[PDB]
């Protein structure tokens, strides 16, 4: 638990943004949100509208917040989401082209 | 040219299992997507076609069935020609009865077995 600098603004800040620390652990700086980690499938969205439940790469699911920019278009299940399991947060999704649609029609 | 050789085990079909249920998919579609290439040809062989499930084998991708029937006595006669070649040794008997003929000895010996097994 941080204490935020008088020159950052503690309500400008969004859920999921990765912030900068110093050697005091104080929070002067936040930066954007991650782009590289684990792609977990979405399988459900819960009732909260904060958490999601997904699925890891070793059919081990998890629950984990959603970010703020995942908080038209709708998210829907079977979507591909990069997370940080010790984290717990989802910050962005990886578009994914499906073949199935295709070979149906 | 890929040469899928007993496609019994693979591909075969996915209702009756009793991942190889994720098998025929991918393939169908790598299949559609090197369709357009005119040199590619793929060529499949298998003993049960029934076990094949129609989809990889509906007009498209396996559009050509070709059916090895059984041997006949022209067919036989043919097939003992290319084993039964004047090469092997002969002996004496048979072949002093066509004066040394090694092609018209072995030829009637063909003619002779063929009709001694389809009789």
């Amino acid at each position: 638990r941080l204490t935020c600098s008088p020159n950052i603004d503690a309500a400008s800040l969004k859920k999921g943004q990765t912030v900068r620390l110093n050697e005091a652990l104080t929070v002067v700086e936040a930066g954007t949100f991650e782009a590289v980690g684990e792609i977990s499938t979405l399988r459900e969205i819960l009732a909260d509208g904060h958490r999601a439940l997904v699925v890891g790469h070793a059919d081990e699911e998890r629950v984990v917040w959603l970010a703020d920019p995942l908080i038209p278009r709708k998210l829907r299940p079977g979507d591909s989401l990069l997370v940080d399991t010790k984290a717990g947060y989802a910050f962005e999704r990886i578009p994914k082209a499906e073949v199935e649609d295709l070979v149906l029609e | 040219i890929v040469f899928f050789d007993e496609m019994d085990s693979i591909f075969r079909t996915r209702g009756t299992g009793v991942v190889e249920t994720t098998v025929v998919p991918q393939l169908l579609s790598e299949i559609d997507g090197v369709e357009g290439l005119e040199n590619v040809i793929v060529i499949g062989a298998s003993n049960r076609e029934d076990m094949i499930d129609p989809a990889i084998l509906r007009p498209g991708r396996l559009d050509v069935k070709i059916k090895i029937e059984r041997p006949d006595a022209e067919a036989a006669q043919d097939i003992y020609s290319k084993y039964l070649t004047e090469f092997l040794p002969v002996h004496a008997d048979d072949l002093a009865e066509f004066d040394g003929d090694r092609s018209a000895c072995i030829k009637a010996m063909i003619e002779k077995v063929v009709d001694r097994m389809y009789a």
